[PDB]
């Protein structure tokens, strides 16, 4: 029998986020993502009231944003842990749930304030100019150009989700796997490469 | 306005307390031993 | 005979949702979904008043939203359970019914409030400006630009279904299958790979 | 002779719906359907005043909606029953008739109320603004933008047929078939695979 | 309005009484024995 | 307004009580033993 | 209006009396024996 | 204006003190020994 018990799907464990990232909560969030990393602080809960001890192990993540629910959807990248003299480093799949719900709750921040105020002021100058430009018998250009430029410049910004510091979160292993040491991995790889037919 | 309700019910969120990630590792270190006990 | 009785189609069992997810109740819900996980708390009911005991086992799900019925349609991904010393991890097909009806009942939440209010105010400024822009002999630009920008920015949002915490739900195995251990599975796989012709 | 009498086409049996589903009563109902399941509570009626006893057996269904007749058209998926020690699980074809008529009678529910009210109010603001925008010598923009957005957002909804709880329905086997045990099925499959030429 | 009649004659429909499907199996269980008798 | 009725009949929904999923596993643990008994 | 006559002459139609198809089989059962006699 | 809040919470940023990178290496040199101690 192996020293590492099999990890079944749906096993969960709580943890503390070490360093946070700002989620690119745009329409293309899932492509241009920002990594983040968290440390374990509990014992993994196996499904039938079973526990295994992984603590202080690091998990590398890779997350984006979702503005509709203002929660930062994560995607686990790798598991890292160094027990005693042996080393663990594997690729796993999972997510993080905060306060009993998927993702991590947070607020949205935008930087359009001053730029939008300037654009509105320019267009207001356009409106007053066109109003004066009406009274006749039987400024607008500066406003239109600067308003177009300000709109094009302010369009660059996108919602950002600030998540990090030392909040409490919970990690879930969406797919089951088997923990195995780096030396064990290299021994297997060599055995497979041997083509022992 | 939005036709359906525009508010949530949890009303709890994360607090970014500008805390250095170096202390974050230390903060998780002692808590893990304490919660385990 | 096997220790695991055959599971027939239509067998149902009640359970408790462990962690919930926010359903992307949009026109493309079924593609960009959010996983969720629940734990068993009862005994599976076989069709002819028969029962088998699975409790504390975990089920991984993968669900989206449906705004018309404001119910979150789910789709079971895998079954996980660790009885005694042996391990269960299989791919199954099924759904979840809440309060005797398909899906999980919930409400809809939207974040368009402030943005729509700002867009309406800008267009109202357009209306009053055009009204003043009429009285002549025998603001509008700021309003049009900011209104277009606000519409484009608010279009990003989509309905979200908040489901989770510790509500009571019922799981149904839509298609029949056979429970079989991971060791049993690997023994079979090797037997098939042997090509015992 | 076999223990299971041949099932002829047109045989019917009454039953009780266990859990219900909301029918997607749209133009594309027959594709994106919602499953439902019901339990038997009677004796199948064969055509010439003959009966066989199947009770407590489960049937898995797969149904959509029909707004014109406000009846939920069903389509039987599989038959499941566990008599004594032997197991039944087969693919069958059939439908369900309620109150002597095809489908299950129900009402239609829509969620457009508040959204349509808001759109109408916005367009009413457009109308009053254009009326004031007329009186001249010898709001409209907010209304048009928000009305277009509200129409696009409300177009998402589609009629929904709420059917379920514990209503009384009747099941009809549209096509005849032969009941046969799972062990019998596997024995046959092996016999066919033998290629006993 | 609709030129042809717009009403049905059965005037009977299903009642969704927010009843848990777990009890639905129990409800069908005892009725089947009773109706058979 | 909607021509057909715009309300349901169940009128029962889920309550997201901002409850930590860690306690959710504990909540299901004791209930399962109690309901079984 | 329609240029040609818009009415039929049979003036007889079916009556959907919301009658359960289970009784429909019973209704046809006894009538067949009676009409045969 | 922006509908959602337009401010952060950390409110701490870097200070470019026009300091020559040659001294930057020296600044890191002594601090490393001091923080280690």
């Amino acid at each position: 029998k192996p020293r590492f018990p099999w990890i079944s799907s749906g096993s969960f464990v709580e943890a503390i986020v070490v360093e946070g990232a700002d989620a690119n909560a745009s329409v293309t969030g899932d492509k241009n993502t920002a990594p983040m990393q968290l440390r374990l602080t509990g014992k993994v809960q196996m499904p039938n009231d079973e526990e295994f001890d992984l603590t202080g192990c690091f998990v590398t993540l890779e997350a984006w944003g979702d503005v509709s629910s203002e929660r930062a959807i994560v995607r686990s990248r790798s598991i890292s842990c160094k027990l005693g003299d042996d080393d663990i480093d594997q690729k796993i799949a999972g997510h993080v749930s905060f306060m009993g719900k998927n993702g991590i709750k947070g607020e949205v921040v935008m930087r359009n304030g001053q730029i939008l105020l300037y654009a509105g002021g320019a267009g207001f100058l356009d409106g007053i100019g066109k109003g004066i430009e009406k009274a006749s018998s039987t400024v607008s250009s500066a406003a239109k150009t600067l308003s177009d430029y300000y709109i094009k410049r302010a369009e660059q910004y996108h919602p950002v989700i600030p998540i990090g510091a030392g909040n409490e979160v919970t990690l879930v292993f969406q797919d089951g796997f088997q923990l195995e040491t780096l030396e064990e991995a290299r021994a297997k790889a060599a055995a497979r490469k041997k083509q022992n037919q | 306005c939005a036709g359906v309700k525009s508010s949530f019910d949890c009303d709890a969120t994360t607090s970014d307390t500008c805390m250095t990630m170096t202390k974050a590792n230390q903060l998780a270190r002692d808590k893990a031993a304490k919660q385990a006990g």
